[PDB]
């Protein structure tokens, strides 16, 4: 009956333009349009870190070396210690 | 498929397969880590030369 039909066509013109079209808005002063699409686009960024961990700074991992390839120098002295240790052992 | 306001995910897919060769291994060590073990065998063979023939001896 028309009492719910006129509300469901009231439906079809206060919020019609709401989000149903793009009409932005009658009743509010405030707009629609420059909140949510483009200031709160990027709001999900916004809450979060942004250019770090968005573009997630895909970072080759820092490279570690070996003992700097100089045995002879430390091995044969870890030899003398292992020597002062032997005799403690 | 969940967000239906996607515009991020296709360009984060892509970042994930441009970086999906991430960085290879570090197989380095070909000259030193042997130099542990050329020491390794020149102590333990002198060693064991000693007490195999102390133990007899």
């Amino acid at each position: 009956q028309d009492l719910y039909l006129r509300e469901l066509k009231d439906t079809k013109l206060a919020p019609s333009t709401l989000q149903d079209a793009e009409g932005n808005v009658k009743p509010w002063n405030p707009p629609q349009k420059p909140n949510l699409p483009e200031l709160e686009l990027q709001g999900p960024e916004a809450l979060k870190a942004y250019t770090e961990q968005n573009v997630e700074t895909a970072h080759v991992a820092k490279e570690s070396e070996e003992g700097e390839s100089e045995p002879i120098e430390e091995d044969w002295l870890v030899l003398d210690d292992a020597e002062e240790t032997k005799e403690s052992h | 498929s969940v967000l239906k306001n996607t515009s991020v995910i296709d360009k984060i897919e892509s970042y994930v397969k441009q970086y999906k060769p991430v960085k290879i291994d570090a197989s380095k060590q070909l000259q030193v880590i042997e130099s542990f073990e050329k020491h390794a065998m020149t102590n333990a063979k002198e060693t064991e030369s000693l007490v195999s023939k102390e133990l007899k001896d």
